[PDB]
């Protein structure tokens, strides 16, 4: 967006030398076929195991019996002849 | 630069500046387009007497 001189103004681009015309072309870089090499194996083994954990622990249980129930000596109470 | 130059000696010393233009490599703000440019540019120095 320059503005023209009109009291020295200029004229396009002339020809100057030139940097060898093929040099500025490049070649287009020819791939070979390639393989992704060895026979992989099917497993790893892993440093680390691949479940999950448990933030904290919980008390767990089993059920127990106790025994063959006996009778019993009470002592006893005494008469309810108006005394009570 | 020499540290110290001593009676009847001499000292060489060099020193580099960036003028910016630019912000930095990545930000451009502050560029000059200069292809199709006005008139001439300046870089006015002013060094050392």
């Amino acid at each position: 967006m320059a503005l023209i001189n009109p009291q020295f103004p200029y004229a396009g681009p002339v020809p100057i030398p030139g940097p060898a015309p093929t040099e500025t072309m490049p070649l287009l870089n020819y791939r070979v076929e390639g393989r992704i090499a060895g026979i992989q194996q099917a497993r790893q083994f892993m440093p680390f195991l691949q479940g999950p954990h448990r933030e904290v622990a919980e008390q767990t249980y089993y059920a127990i019996g106790t025994g063959i129930q006996m009778g019993q000596t009470f002592n006893q109470p005494l008469i309810n002849t108006q005394e009570g | 630069a020499p540290a110290t130059i001593a009676a009847g000696a001499t000292g060489e010393l060099t020193m580099y500046y960036w003028v910016p233009l630019a912000y930095s490599e990545t930000d451009l703000t502050g560029a000059v387009l200069a292809n199709v440019p006005q008139s001439k540019q300046r870089l006015k120095l002013e060094f050392a007497n």
